[PDB]
C-alpha cells in the first residue's frame, strides 16, 4: 500500500 | 514504465447514444454538457424518441456560491472563492438510476476601483467553472458502468 | 391567510455597534405565491427604530426577493457627519431570478445604500462589512439551442473615499451564434455592444462595438486529442469627454479607435494508463499530458482607456486559458505554449481519488498591450515565467484535502498559495484547517499603488483558519471557528455558536468578533463584537436538523464543504 510509488514506480524493479 | 496508451472510451460503449434532459435546456450547464458529450462522440437524443435501452442523462439543480476567502487587515473582502455544484443522474432503463455530482472550485482577487472589470472576470470564471463541472460529469461515466456490471 | 400571519418570537443581541438590538418581526402571508415580513429593529445607540421590509415572490417570470430598510433619524451618524441635513440610513435589495418558457431569462441583482458605511453598522443579511462596493445588475436574455441574446446594465457603488470614480456598462448588449457541422469545422460569433459612462463628469465615455468569429477544427482519439482553433476580433472604440485626461496625461486618447487582430490555438491532449497494483488491486494511474500553442499579434493599444479589462488569476486551469486580461479593452500579444500534465488515481470501481497538476507557461516573446504599467520585481520578459500546481486528495470518506499554488518569476517569490484539510464525518460533525496565502508582491503588481502604500493592503495575506463542529446527545450543537493573520500576527475572525433543538422549538445563541474596519487616526485596526440570542419555531415544517450548517456560514469568512 506504498503510496509514495505514485510519482515513482517501474514494473522491473518489482521483479 | 509500464505506461501505455488509453485503449478505452472516456465514455461507455453503452451510453455512446443516449438522453439529454434538463429543465433548462437553453442554459449554460445544458449547453457544456452537450458539447462535452459531442466531442466525446455521444449520440443525444431527444427525450421524445421511440428508441428504447438508451440511458438518460437528468441535470439537476446548480448552486453557484460567492463568499470571502480571505480578508485584508481592515476586514475588507481579499480574495473571493465561487464554488459551483452539479447534480445530475444517469437512468439505465432496465436496471437502476444513479446519481453523480461535480464540484468546481475557483478564487479571484477583488478590486473595488475597477469593480466593472472585476465583474466580467466574474462572468468568464463562471462560464469557465460550467466547462469543468462538465468534464468532470462525463469522467464519471465509466465509474457508473462498472456499477451497473457489479449488480 | 389571517390564520396563518402573525408575530413571530422576537430576537435580540448586544453589539459593540449599536449596543443592544431588539427585533420584532411580523410575518404575513398575502398569497400562497407572495409573502411579506415587516421587523421593527430598535437600536440602543442609535436611539431610533429602523424598519425593515422583506417580501418574497413566486411567479411565472421567476422568484424573487425585494428588501427595503429604513432609519429616520440616527444619533451616531448624525455626531459622526454635523454637516449633513439628515441622518437617515436606508437599504434597497432586489434579488430576481427566473427563466420563462425555458427561452427567456431575467435577472436582477441590484443593492443600494444611503452610504459607504452602512454594512459597517448595521448587521449583514443582503450584504457584508467585507464588501467594498455595492452591485446593481439588470439584465434580460433570450436562449435558444443555437442562439442567445442578452442586454444588460450593470452599475456598482463604490464605498472606500480613496477614487470613488467607476465605470458602468448602460447598457451592454451580447448576442452568441452557433454552427456545429459546417463541413468538419465548428463555428461561433460572437458580437457586443455597449456603453462605458462614469460617475465623475470629467472621465471618457465609450461606446464599443466588437465582433468576433471563430471557426475550430476538433479531432479525437480514445487516447488523444487535437483542437486548431482560428479567431478574428474586430473592436470599434468611439471615445468622448477626452479634454481632461488628455491635457493631464503624456499619451493621447484617441476619438475614433479600430482595433483588429488575429488569433491562433493549437490545444493537444494525451491519455497513458498504467496499472498500479501496490496500492490495492483494481487501482489504474492515469497521466495527461497537455500542451497549447497561442499566438496573437501586438496592437498598441495605448490610445484606449481601459474601462473594463483586469487582470486574471492563473491557476492551472488558467494556464491553458488564452486570455491575459477579462473584458475587451487590452489584448495583450501572446507568442507562448503551455504544458502541463495531470495524475489520476481510480480504484477498482473507477472512482477518482487522488489527483495532482503542475504546468508553466513558456513565452517566446513578451506579452504588451501597448501600456505596461504592473509593477514586477525584475525585467523577465521571455522564458518559464508563470508555473501553477494544484491537489486533490480524497484520503478516505471522511478526509479530504486541497492544495494550489503559483508561482511567477517575475515577482521572485509565490504569487498566491492555498491548502485545506478537512474531516467531515456528517453535516453536524466536520472539522476543517485551511490556510491562504498572497504575497506582498503580488498586492503590488495587481492592485493599485496606494494598496502597496498603505498599512492594511501591503502586506500581503497570510492567514490561518480552524472550523469545528460537534453535536452532544443528538439536542445540542457546538460550532466554532478561528482566522487569524500570521503576518499582524492577529485575530481576524471568530465565531461560536450554541444551539438547543427540540420538537417544538430551537433556541440559538451566537458570538461573533470580527475585523470590522479601519482606523487612521492611529493606523489600527477596528473589531466589532456580536452576542445574539434567537428563538425560532419547530414542527410546524418538515425541518428537523441542528442547524450546524446555518452557524457556520453566519461569520464572515463562512465555511464551505470540501470533502
Ligand atoms: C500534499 C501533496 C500531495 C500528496 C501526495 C500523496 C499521494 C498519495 C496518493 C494516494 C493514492 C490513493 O491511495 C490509496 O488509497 C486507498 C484508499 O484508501 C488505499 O487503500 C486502502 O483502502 C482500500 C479501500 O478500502 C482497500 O481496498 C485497500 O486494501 C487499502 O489499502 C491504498 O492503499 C492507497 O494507495
Ligand atoms: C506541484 C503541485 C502542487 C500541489 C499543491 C501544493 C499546495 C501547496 C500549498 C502550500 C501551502 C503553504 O503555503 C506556503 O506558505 C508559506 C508560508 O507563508 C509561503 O512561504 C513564505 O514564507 C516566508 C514568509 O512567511 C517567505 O520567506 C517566503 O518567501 C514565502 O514564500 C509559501 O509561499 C506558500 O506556498
Ligand atoms: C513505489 C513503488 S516502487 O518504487 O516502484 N517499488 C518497487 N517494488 S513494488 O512496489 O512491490 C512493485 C510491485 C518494491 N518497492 S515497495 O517496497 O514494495 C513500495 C511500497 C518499491
Ligand atoms: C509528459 C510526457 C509523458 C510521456 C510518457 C511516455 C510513456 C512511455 C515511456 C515510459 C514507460 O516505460
Amino acid at each position: 500500500a506504498c503510496e509514495w510509488c505514485i510519482f515513482w514506480y517501474d514494473p522491473k524493479l518489482c521483479a | 514504465c509500464g505506461w501505455h496508451l488509453r485503449d478505452t472510451t472516456q465514455v461507455p460503449s453503452t451510453m455512446k447514444v443516449m438522453i439529454l434532459d434538463s429543465g433548462d435546456p437553453n442554459g449554460p450547464l445544458s449547453r457544456a454538457v452537450r458539447n462535452q458529450l459531442r466531442l466525446n462522440g455521444v449520440e443525444l437524443l431527444d427525450k421524445e424518441t421511440t428508441r428504447k435501452d438508451v440511458p438518460s442523462l437528468r441535470l439537476g439543480k446548480v448552486s453557484i456560491a460567492k463568499d470571502t476567502a480571505s480578508v485584508f487587515r481592515n476586514g475588507q473582502t481579499a480574495e473571493y472563492q465561487m464554488i459551483m455544484t452539479v447534480n445530475a443522474t444517469v437512468l439505465i432503463p432496465g436496471r437502476d438510476i444513479y446519481p453523480i455530482s461535480a464540484k468546481v472550485f475557483r478564487s479571484f482577487f477583488d478590486n473595488p476601483q475597477m469593480a466593472l472589470a472585476k465583474d466580467n472576470e466574474q462572468d468568464m470564471i463562471v462560464k469557465e467553472m460550467y466547462d469543468r463541472a462538465a468534464e468532470q460529469l462525463i469522467r464519471k461515466l465509466p465509474s457508473i458502468r462498472a456499477a451497473d456490471i457489479r449488480s | 391567510d389571517k390564520r396563518r400571519s402573525g408575530f413571530l418570537i422576537p430576537n435580540a443581541k448586544y453589539t459593540t455597534t449599536n449596543y443592544f438590538e431588539f427585533y420584532l418581526p411580523y410575518y404575513w402571508n398575502i398569497a400562497p405565491n407572495m409573502d411579506a415580513t415587516i421587523t421593527p429593529h430598535y437600536m440602543h445607540r442609535r436611539g431610533n427604530i429602523m424598519w425593515e421590509n422583506e417580501f418574497r415572490y413566486l411567479s411565472q417570470a421567476g422568484a424573487g426577493l425585494m428588501e427595503l430598510d429604513y432609519l429616520p433619524s440616527d444619533k451616531v451618524y448624525e455626531d459622526e457627519h454635523p454637516n449633513d441635513d439628515s441622518s437617515r440610513r436606508w437599504l434597497f435589495y432586489w434579488n430576481h431570478s427566473g427563466v420563462m418558457d425555458q427561452v427567456w431569462r431575467f435577472n436582477v441583482d441590484y443593492t443600494k445604500v444611503s452610504d459607504p458605511s452602512y454594512f459597517n453598522d448595521f448587521d449583514n443579511k443582503y450584504g457584508s462589512s467585507t464588501d467594498g462596493y455595492a452591485t446593481q445588475k439588470f439584465s434580460v436574455g433570450y436562449a435558444v439551442q443555437n442562439f442567445n441574446a442578452t442586454v444588460s446594465t450593470k452599475q456598482f457603488q463604490v464605498f472606500s473615499e480613496q477614487n470613488t470614480s467607476s465605470y458602468s456598462a448602460e447598457p451592454q448588449l451580447d448576442v452568441n451564434y452557433y454552427q456545429n457541422d459546417v463541413g468538419p469545422f465548428d463555428t461561433r460569433i460572437y458580437g457586443q455592444a455597449v456603453h462605458f459612462v462614469n460617475t465623475r463628469d470629467d472621465m471618457p465615455e465609450a461606446t464599443r462595438v466588437h465582433l468576433e468569429p471563430t471557426i475550430n477544427l476538433p479531432l479525437s482519439n480514445n487516447w488523444g486529442s487535437i483542437n486548431t482553433e482560428a479567431k478574428f476580433l474586430a473592436t470599434h472604440y468611439q471615445q468622448t469627454n477626452l479634454d481632461w485626461y488628455n491635457s493631464r496625461n503624456t499619451t493621447k486618447l484617441d476619438e475614433s479607435v479600430n482595433r483588429v487582430m488575429p488569433q491562433f490555438k493549437v490545444d493537444g491532449k494525451m491519455v497513458f494508463e498504467r496499472d498500479m497494483e501496490m496500492l490495492a488491486p483494481g487501482y489504474t494511474q492515469t497521466l495527461e499530458p497537455r500542451a497549447q500553442y497561442l499566438y496573437v499579434p501586438y496592437r498598441d493599444q495605448s490610445d484606449i482607456y481601459n474601462y473594463d479589462s483586469s487582470l486574471l488569476q492563473s491557476d492551472y486551469s488558467g494556464l491553458f486559458r488564452d486570455r491575459t486580461y477579462g473584458g475587451l479593452d487590452r489584448i495583450a500579444s501572446a507568442n507562448q505554449v503551455t504544458t502541463g500534465v495531470t495524475s489520476r488515481i481510480y480504484d477498482d470501481a473507477a472512482v477518482e481519488r487522488f489527483n495532482i497538476s503542475v504546468g508553466q507557461i513558456y513565452y517566446f516573446t513578451e506579452s504588451r498591450t501597448g501600456d505596461d504599467n504592473i509593477t514586477w520585481e525584475n525585467d523577465d520578459k521571455t522564458g518559464s515565467l508563470v508555473w501553477a500546481g494544484d491537489t486533490y486528495w480524497r484520503i478516505s470518506e471522511r478526509w479530504g484535502l486541497r492544495g494550489g499554488i503559483q508561482y511567477d518569476t517575475r515577482l521572485d517569490n509565490v504569487a498566491t498559495s492555498n491548502s485545506s484539510i478537512e474531516y467531515r464525518r456528517d453535516e453536524d460533525r466536520l472539522v476543517q484547517l485551511n490556510y491562504h496565502y498572497a504575497s506582498p508582491e503580488y498586492i503590488q503588481a495587481t492592485l493599485p499603488k496606494y494598496y502597496s502604500t498603505a498599512e492594511q493592503y501591503k502586506n500581503g495575506i497570510s492567514q490561518v483558519g480552524a472550523v469545528a463542529s460537534r453535536p452532544i446527545a443528538d439536542r445540542w450543537s457546538i460550532v466554532g471557528a478561528y482566522y487569524y493573520d500570521t503576518n499582524a500576527n492577529k485575530q481576524a475572525d471568530s465565531m461560536l455558536g450554541v444551539q438547543y433543538s427540540s420538537c417544538c422549538y430551537a433556541i440559538r445563541v451566537g458570538y461573533e468578533r470580527k475585523l470590522n474596519g479601519w482606523d487612521n487616526d492611529k493606523q489600527h485596526a477596528v473589531y466589532d463584537n456580536a452576542i445574539g440570542f434567537n428563538i425560532e419555531l419547530r414542527g410546524l415544517s418538515s425541518n428537523y436538523g441542528l442547524g450546524t450548517q446555518e452557524m457556520l456560514r453566519s461569520n464572515i469568512l463562512p465555511y464551505q464543504n470540501t470533502l
